[PDB]
């Protein structure tokens, strides 16, 4: 369980849980060709630049911790 | 060329282009495109400035084929606006400047 | 308890089934507790229903 | 198929029954409408000569004279808050564009509806819901607007009627019982036609998050 | 709630002035307090404060130009709220000088509302005349006078007059 | 009748029944009644008896695959942050069981959670509208 990333426990903080679901959402975006293409349509960029901005947002999201 | 999500290169002067969106394209190489006035940049050329250059049509290539691409399909309406009884598919589809409105009928070309 | 609430003016419902002090539930109860009828000059799109009815009686 | 070229990326289109034409809404993010590329065009044109070099040599006239096919070189487009929104009256039978409506800089139009108010007559209407100043990823706006068009020449011509402001972006527009439903943001509202601007004949503030789309039996 | 009086005979001693002022104005409602000084600046003047606002309006209309110790007094609504009122009690245009509303019919009319509005030097706009005779639009040069007229008939048994807030 | 408890073994064994039923029926469209039974399953979550707790675990796992995660998670939300230690221990155990499998499909079902000062908790990607 521990070595499986995303494992929660009783002491789990807000920040960690939400940054988890963030990163997992981003791996889903990298995963599904379409939804990615939807993103590229809406905000106009390349598929590439989209995935790049996401890979930048992987570590950050929500910004600094508390 | 229009933005290609993936590129396969074939022997005997061929270039395949599958665009990220809009029609696919098959290109053929009629010239290696060297040796002329076209500036050929180096990594050691002096500056600290970025070397510029002029866009233009294809002078290194010829366009063999254009493959039908519906994606992305933004909006779809099936309605019969013509004389016959078979409904035509009016589809607003495309990406950026290349976006277009296409009509689908039931036929081979 | 409900007599103190309701007679106090704080209506009796679960919402308030926590806090004891008289004060805080007063602000809580304060937390508990507009159409356009188009005049003919095309400016009355800001004008209220009842107001335009008053201008019906005036017109 | 048959392919009819366009400029910006259409978000939707609607049937006009009697004129039997097609109204297309186009929008592009990071995009510059024609006149915008004209003001940046002339902008760089001016900023060229100011290098004060021998003045004599002008690439400006040829560069501006150069107009590239917008499909082959793609988007001459960048910038965050900028947008492009165009409307089109196009024939279904052939590919000719009957009319072209070229709107403001930042205003993106996410909805359009064509109907006839029960109070007025057979006069057609083109209602284009429009957003103002999208800041896309935080979420905010400067506000919203709605444009109205009478759809004339039996529906073969458009004319701007009025610009009616609204606090929020309309995400959809649908006709209901001879009048026009508009949800805006999370607020659902029943609108009726004013001859200067629209007025609200009802509202509901309950819906928590946001209004995506609306259908009406 | 407070009325400003000027044009008073300044020869009366201060305590006598205040006591006659209290007596005279008691006929309209309870007077909470009276501020009157004999400094150069303030001589010949007084602020009379009433518990009820209707009392202030009635006083203003009924005693305008009343001979007091030999001179005709001039009354007006005060510019600001009295300190005592603010303490006893505890938007940007308010107080406004344009009161539009209706609920004042009954053969009422424009020369009627024009003379009632006329009472006030602020008499500027008066709109009461259609078959209605019940929609009153009153533009009073300034809110002291609009407030004076409004405070004078502030409960025309109930009419509705709504400042152009 | 059985899951409503006369004595623990009823809840246990009946729960096992819910499990094997839940794996067996998968994908055929009967989920409704399985939701109803999940109601009565749900209170048994709390106990220290090893066989009934592991039984209930198997139960809610089969119910996970049959019903789909969305409904599960909608029962498992509030228990995560509840003040008590017990409730958090358990609902986090459950939420982990729901989390490991079908982690790919959970994305849609995380609710909207407002953003605080130092952190932005809204994922705006889903709000991009054409």
């Amino acid at each position: 369980q521990s070595k499986y990333i995303g494992t929660g426990h009783a002491d789990t903080t807000k920040w960690e849980w939400l940054v988890n679901q963030h990163r997992d959402s981003y791996c889903s975006y990298m995963g599904h060709f379409d939804l990615l293409n939807y993103f590229a349509i809406a905000e106009n960029e390349s598929k590439a630049r989209v995935r790049f901005n996401l890979m930048e947002k992987m570590l950050q999201p929500c910004g600094p911790p508390a | 060329v229009p933005v290609a999500a993936a590129m396969c290169v074939l022997k005997t002067g061929f270039l395949f282009v599958a665009s990220e969106f809009g029609n696919h394209y098959l290109y053929q190489i009629a010239h290696l495109g060297d040796d002329d006035e076209e500036p050929e940049f180096s990594s050691a050329m002096p500056l600290e400035d970025t070397f510029f250059f002029q866009p233009r049509p294809l002078k290194n290539l010829v366009l063999v084929d254009e493959l039908d691409s519906l994606s992305p399909i933004l909006f779809c309406q099936i309605a019969d606006l013509a004389n016959e009884d078979t409904p035509q598919l009016y589809v607003a589809c495309g990406r950026g400047p290349r976006s277009s409105l296409r009509v689908l009928r039931h036929g081979l070309e | 308890h409900a007599h103190g609430m309701r007679c106090l003016g704080i209506p009796n419902t679960a919402h308030f089934a926590n806090v004891t002090q008289i004060e805080d539930a007063v602000s809580l109860w304060a937390k508990l507790k507009d159409t356009e009828e188009e005049y003919e000059d095309s400016s009355g799109n800001v004008v209220n229903k009842k107001t335009y009815e008053d201008l019906k009686r005036q017109g | 198929q048959v392919a009819f070229p366009l400029q910006y990326t259409p978000r939707k289109f609607v049937i006009h029954p009697e004129s039997n034409n097609l109204i297309i809404i186009e929008t592009d993010h990071n995009a510059y409408t024609e006149a915008t590329k004209a003001q940046r065009k002339q902008q760089m044109a001016e900023e060229m000569v100011e290098a004060a070099g021998e003045l004599a040599a002008e690439m400006a006239a040829a560069f501006l004279n150069e107009n590239l096919p917008e499909s082959i070189f793609g988007a001459p487009k960048a910038g965050n808050g900028q947008w492009a929104s165009v409307i089109r009256v196009m024939n279904p039978i052939q590919g000719n564009t009957l009319d072209l409506v070229q709107l403001e800089q930042n205003e993106a139009a996410f909805s359009v509806a064509v109907c006839r108010f029960s109070n007025t007559g057979e006069d057609w209407y083109v209602l284009v819901g429009v957003a103002k100043d999208l800041i896309l990823n935080p979420r905010s706006v400067a506000g919203g607007f709605v444009y109205t068009y009478k759809l004339v020449n039996n529906g073969e011509k458009l004319e701007f009627l009025h610009k009616t402001p609204v606090e929020e972006v309309p995400a959809a527009i649908a006709p209901f019982q001879g009048r026009v439903l508009i949800g805006v943001g999370k607020l659902l509202r029943v609108y009726d036609l004013g001859k200067k601007k629209l007025l609200r004949k009802c509202e509901n503030k309950h819906i928590a998050n946001y209004i995506s789309g609306i259908q009406t039996i | 709630h407070t009325i400003y009086i000027n044009n008073m005979n300044d020869k009366i001693k201060k305590e006598e002035l205040k006591r006659s002022l209290y007596a005279l104005f008691s006929q309209f409602g309870h007077v909470v307090d009276i501020v009157a000084l004999k400094t150069m600046k303030m001589r010949g003047q007084a602020f009379v404060i009433f518990k009820e606002l209707g009392s202030s309006t009635n006083a203003l209309r009924q005693l305008q130009g009343f001979p007091f110790y030999g001179k005709p007094m001039r009354i007006q609504y005060a510019k600001t709220d009295s300190d005592i009122i603010s303490k006893m009690r505890g938007p940007d245009y308010p107080p406004n000088y344009i009161l539009f509303l209706n609920n004042l019919p009954e053969e009422t009319n424009e020369m009627m509302l024009s003379m009632l509005f006329n009472q006030f030097p602020g008499f500027k706009e008066v709109r009461l005349v259609p078959g209605r005779h019940d929609i009153a639009f009153v533009e009073f040069e300034n809110d002291g006078q609009a407030g004076a007229a409004r405070d004078a008939l502030q409960g025309f048994k109930a009419m509705k007059i709504t400042y152009a807030k | 009748d059985a899951l409503m408890d006369r004595d623990l073994v009823h809840r246990q064994t009946a729960s096992a029944v819910v499990q094997h039923m839940s794996l067996g029926v998968y994908g055929f469209g009967c989920e409704d009644s399985l939701n109803h039974l999940l109601n009565y399953v749900w209170p048994n979550v709390f106990e220290t008896s090893p066989h009934v707790i592991q039984a209930v675990m198997g139960a809610l796992e089969g119910l996970r695959v049959a019903i789909g995660p969305c409904r599960m998670l909608q029962y498992c939300l509030q228990g995560l942050f509840h003040p008590a230690r017990k409730v958090r221990d358990v609902y986090w155990k459950i939420y982990n069981s729901i989390y490991i499998g079908s982690q790919d499909a959970l994305i849609a079902h995380y609710p909207r959670i407002y953003n605080d000062d130092k952190n932005t908790y809204i994922r705006y990607e889903l709000d991009y509208i054409l």
